[PDB]
RNA sequence: UAAUAAUGGUAUGUACUAUGAGUAUGUAUGUAGGUUGAAAACCCUACCCGCUUAGGAUUGCUUAGCAGUCCUUCCCGGCA
């Protein structure tokens, strides 16, 4: 397990939690509703916005332990944005997981965080055969 | 002006909360009583003698 | 046999429900509270607001419900205002439904939605004899 | 019985009705009627106000004042538009007592009149399983 | 007694809008006076009503349990 957070700023459209022990880290989650109109249907839209914070001082210098380094902290965002109609969330879903694969083999387990980019890489689509 | 627009934007949480919830905690307790009677007999015993 | 939803926007004023499965129906209740002094005594006035919306497509032309045939859809809009004394609240729950059946005779059962208007049509009073 | 309520203006749009052994309570609906084009096929269009309006004197404050006079006389109103097409008044109809079993629970049964809304409350729409 | 005004307010109706009570507007600013002007009468006087200050009421009486008040002062508010 970890450490839970608890809200501190509720809102209809605005909910923040962040952790007791470490206040820096937070998780926030913006949700905007609005209804777009289509060819001969009206649509209820609705954008999801997920913003998830970490504030960490990131390198040790080489291996060694000691009090007089306290080097400057840094932070660590991880934005996630969601688009689409009310309805088609049954396949809304299914795409989410399949972005979840898809940058997967490209950042968890390839060198995307480095910089590098990798032509070859397993790309595929929500679709299946 | 920088004052009175402070001003302007927090006394409508002022309103949002003082009278509101003055008069929430007014809206409580009252007077009220309950009674009953009763023609209950105590008896005190006398010997026959 | 009735579908519930469940609420949108939780506000100290508002409160804003609407059906999971149908986002286009919704049912929204706002109220605002006065204190006032009418006969130089002071009164409990609330003022609870109501809105029912329905979008309901139903044109649906004659002996046509047969097919993949969408109409555009239609506003019906319900707004309900209620204010009094608080502390006259009993019989002002009193007055109220008189004000269902006076609509309900007129118009539920009468012929008002159409348009037309019926004089004669029995109205009645909160008060009995 | 509760005592009839006769009308004293009678319109082709407003009809006000009044208790002629009290005429200050009164019930006016009002009835507004426009064209509105919508899925190539005009649709007929009414927006039916009712306005009930009942005047009750005073809290009565205890004793004091009790002997031969009246604190000035309130003011109770009950205000409902119904809007919609008028080809389906069926579902109006059938909205409307949805509206007003809606209504019943935040204040017939909830405490909504006193001022205070209940985000725990069981309201469910027009349509059925 | 009082004028310049900033007269950003409130309540009640009007037309539009409204998956909104939002927009604009008329009217009035507890009760009557003085007063130009910005007549939405700014302000002072007087009378009512509700706050606040800290003092009091026979504080005891009662073969019953009273009583949920009263008066003054500070006192700010019921158009700026």
């Amino acid at each position: 397990a970890n450490k839970p957070m608890q809200p501190i700023t509720s809102t209809a459209n605005k909910i923040v939690w962040s952790d007791p022990t470490r206040l820096s880290t937070t998780f926030s989650a913006s949700l905007l509703r609005q209804r777009v109109k289509v060819g001969i249907a009206e649509l209820n839209n609705v954008s999801g916005q997920y913003v998830s914070v970490y504030k960490r001082p990131a390198p040790k210098p080489e291996g060694c332990a000691d009090a007089c380094v306290i080097m400057p902290n840094e932070n660590q965002s991880i934005r996630t944005v969601i688009s689409g109609s009310a309805e088609n969330l049954a396949t809304l879903k299914a795409e989410w997981e399949t972005h979840k694969r898809n940058v997967d083999t490209l950042f968890a387990s390839g060198n995307a965080g480095l910089g590098f980019l990798d032509p070859t890489a397993a790309i595929v689509s929500s679709d299946t055969t | 002006s920088l004052w009175l627009s402070f001003r302007y934007e927090i006394m409508p949480l002022y309103y949002q909360s003082q009278d509101v919830l003055d008069v929430i905690a007014n809206s409580t307790s009252e007077f009220m009583t309950s009674r009953d009677f009763v023609a209950k007999a105590i008896n005190i015993g006398i010997p026959l003698e």
